[PDB]
């Protein structure tokens, strides 16, 4: 409804619109699943996680800074901006330590992973957690984090969706491949 | 041949009446003084170093008053800007600085500080890579900066910590410097990338798409969206102990708060000035943001303070804090240029005339800078202080036998006549 400078801006600001009651739909699918989740942890690294599969950043870097993960708790803090500085900072992190790096925590890596913009895309994947959560969820974590700026929200999802086959059966599947689909939706 | 000095100042004035813009007078004498700071530096009776620094010290004035009277003065307004909600953060940022001057004259100072900053020479030996001894020894379980403060501190090796300590050390050194830039590199470099992540949270976010109005310095996003966030997170990283106390003070410092007590007492007046304009400046943007809607309740996850200090409240205290160094006289004019009450401080020491005797910096500088100001603002000090002034100096070109260089000075009064 607000008047806008120019109509490129427009078009920007109705792609936020969209992209945010997009996401929200989505935690409001994934919300039980994940809280269930949330309630079998026995870990509280593991549960930050989860707090950022529900797009809680704020909940996540609480239980950080509670739990004793200061550094973590402010490198939370950028999951939604899309600083590509950070992006690629993150991302080597994970090189160096993907390259020696006599340990790191398994769950830290995966919030790594989700700073670097590419969570499944990647050298440190987060695919076989196909096999941990609804399909949805792990869409959420690209659409959320994943490169929103760069991409549209087609191409977004469809890059996600070229990294995941759907079961052919799921209906609410169907419309995000026909969304994503947009040059050849027939 | 040093005894040459006013000549240099003199040389100035010559060259400026000469040519029938001002602010080039100021900026020599910046340069003149710095010139003379390493002459009596470079060898020198170590009676010369005391007033080598007191020509530093000099120098920094001249430079300060140029920073801000170009500012103040070259003031031709120009065209407001004109924001939305949707926009960024740090489009209002960068709104307030527009806008406020009053603040814009923090930053300006700020800036003078950071230039004037020392810093030590870059660390050598630096290890290959982080935290290497603990790694070696065995017993590091995960290689992630919190993983010391999941459990025990006992868990990093002496060596490492000693290490983690010159890296810091450097770094704050750095960031009070301005060297900003030079610090991310150290960071990456030295394997430190975490830190550096960290570091890159200083920027507030803006987008050029949305934020047309800066389409022109950025082709891409970026800084970070939950800025309030990434503040208190900060904050609170700072306070938490088994940290090193410089790393705690990097911390502090980019949340605009005041760095723990280990760091803070080997502050300077200029330091401590610093930190504290810097706490001022932090908390009226978080302000100026939450007056307009920019922030967002979820991430007021801590209270940071919220009052904002007066720069004569600051100076007050950091004066307090620091007396040997605040009542240096050219420190006193330091002040008095920062809070305007300059004209204030010139009449005053020209009352002292009626303990400035004794240190001879002074009556030239009061002098020179009072026939800067009356160029640069036609009226500024009063006709009679500017008398009273140039008569004392001159009477001081007699006693050093510079006779020559006099008439110079004359062209302000017609009392001159009188010579």
């Amino acid at each position: 409804p607000y008047k806008t400078d120019n109509d490129q801006v427009k078009m920007a600001l109705l792609k936020k619109e969209r992209h945010c009651r997009l996401t929200s739909w989505i935690v409001s699918q994934i919300g039980p699943e994940i809280e269930e989740k949330i309630r079998n942890s026995s870990n509280e690294i593991e549960q930050i996680f989860l707090y950022l599969l529900l797009n809680d950043v704020v909940r996540a870097s609480k239980l950080a800074i509670e739990s004793k993960n200061g550094h973590l708790s402010v490198l939370i803090s950028y999951l939604g901006s899309n600083d590509p500085r950070i992006r690629d900072l993150a991302e080597l992190q994970l090189q160096k330590w993907s390259t020696g790096g006599c340990s790191i925590d398994k769950n830290i890596s995966k919030i790594y992973k989700l700073l670097s913009g590419s969570p499944f895309e990647g050298l440190f994947s987060l695919k076989e957690l196909e096999s941990e959560f609804s399909w949805l969820c792990l869409l959420n974590l690209t659409l959320c984090y994943g490169q929103i700026d760069e991409y549209s929200l087609e191409s977004l999802v469809q890059s996600h969706l070229d990294k995941f086959s759907l079961p052919y059966d799921d209906p609410i599947g169907v419309i995000f491949q026909l969304y994503a689909a947009n040059e050849n939706t027939e | 041949y040093q005894t040459e000095r006013f000549t240099k100042f003199s040389d100035t004035l010559k060259e400026f009446k000469i040519e029938q813009d001002p602010f080039n007078i100021i900026r020599e004498f910046r340069s003149a003084a710095g010139q003379l700071a390493l002459d009596l530096a470079n060898s020198g009776d170590e009676s010369n170093v005391i007033s080598s620094k007191d020509w530093e010290l000099e120098a920094r004035f001249w430079h300060l008053v140029e920073l801000l009277l170009v500012f103040r003065n070259a003031d031709l307004d120009l065209d407001e800007m004109e924001l939305h909600p949707y926009n960024s953060r740090g489009l209002f940022e960068k709104k307030l600085m527009q806008d406020n001057k009053q603040l814009y004259q923090i930053w300006i100072v700020m800036v003078w500080l950071k230039e004037n900053t020392y810093v030590m020479e870059r660390p050598k030996n630096v290890p290959t890579s982080k935290w290497l001894n603990s790694i070696t020894s065995g017993g590091l379980k995960s290689c992630d900066l919190d993983f010391p403060l999941r459990e025990n501190t006992n868990v990093l090796d002496v060596k490492d910590k000693e290490e983690d300590h010159i890296f810091f050390k450097y770094i704050y050194e750095l960031i009070l410097a301005g060297a900003i830039d030079e610090a991310l590199e150290e960071a990456k470099l030295s394997d430190n990338i975490s830190i550096c992540m960290i570091l890159c949270g200083i920027q507030e976010y803006l987008n050029p798409v949305i934020d047309t109005q800066i389409a022109n310095e950025f082709n891409t996003q970026q800084g970070i969206k939950k800025h309030s966030l990434w503040r208190r997170t900060v904050y609170s990283l700072s306070q938490q102990a088994g940290l090193d106390p410089y790393e705690r003070a990097i911390y502090s410092y980019l949340s605009g708060a005041i760095p723990n007590q280990e760091v803070l007492q080997y502050s300077d007046w200029e330091s401590d000035l610093h930190i504290h304009l810097n706490q001022i400046l932090q908390t009226e943007i978080e302000n100026y943001l939450l007056e307009n809607n920019q922030v967002g309740t979820d991430e007021l996850i801590l209270p940071l303070p919220s009052h904002a200090l007066t720069v004569q409240e600051v100076l007050n205290r950091v004066a307090s804090r620091h007396p040997s160094e605040s009542e240096h006289p050219i420190r006193v004019l330091m002040a008095s240029v920062i809070l305007d009450s300059l004209p204030s401080v010139i009449h005053s020491s020209v009352e002292m005339l009626l303990d400035i005797i004794d240190k001879p910096y002074l009556l030239r500088i009061v002098t020179h800078l009072a026939i800067c100001l009356d160029i640069i603002n036609p009226g500024s000090v009063e006709e009679v202080d500017k008398s009273k002034l140039i008569t004392t100096y001159i009477s001081l070109l007699k006693l050093q036998g510079l006779y020559e260089n006099i008439p110079i000075y004359a062209t302000f009064l017609n009392e001159s006549d009188c010579l």
